[PDB]
């Protein structure tokens, strides 16, 4: 176990910090909130996103074939 | 500039008390103040209005981390209520 006293070394840092009831917890919830989560949704669709598209695809392929395979079936069997 | 403009502005009579303790006589201090103070307030200012505003209090904090000194320092305080509140006492 590691306690508060003993975790690392700190040299010249300042922190200013305010009370709860001091403040709003909710500052610009939609002003600020909206851009950031486009900005951090386009900072990663890229490397998210094509993967799923991939397994999209080649779910709704894969179910289509599976219909035209034995339902398209016949097709031809003339004599 | 910056210096006499706030002696000026401060360095006023009503502002000023001469007090004094021991072997003396009121009457001799009286006698004192009214020889080399008077002429101090010949002239009470136009619109120049020291008054203090309050100053909010704030909930808050700040920590400067410093783990090259070896002893640590803190001061706790809530909002007191002021020189004249009887609270004090």
């Amino acid at each position: 176990g590691r306690q508060f006293g003993h975790l690392t070394r700190v040299r010249h840092v300042i922190t200013y910090s305010l009370s709860p009831f001091e403040q709003r917890a909710f500052p610009h919830y939609f002003s600020k909130g909206i851009p950031n989560v486009l900005r951090r949704t386009r900072a990663c669709i890229l490397r998210v996103a094509p993967p799923f598209v991939a397994f999209y695809l080649v779910y709704t392929w894969g179910t289509q074939e599976f219909e035209k395979s034995k339902r398209k079936n016949p097709a031809a069997y003339e004599n | 500039a910056d210096l006499t403009e706030y002696l000026s502005r401060h360095y006023k009579a009503p502002r000023m008390v001469l007090a004094a303790a021991g072997g003396l006589e009121h009457r001799q201090l009286l006698d004192l103040a009214q020889k080399h103070f008077s002429g101090l307030s010949g002239t009470y200012d136009e619109d120049a209005v020291p008054t203090l505003s309050p100053c909010r209090f704030t909930g808050s904090q700040i920590c400067h981390r410093e783990d090259g000194l070896p002893l640590a320092h803190v001061a706790i305080a809530v909002e007191g209520p002021g020189w004249a509140h009887p609270d004090n006492v």
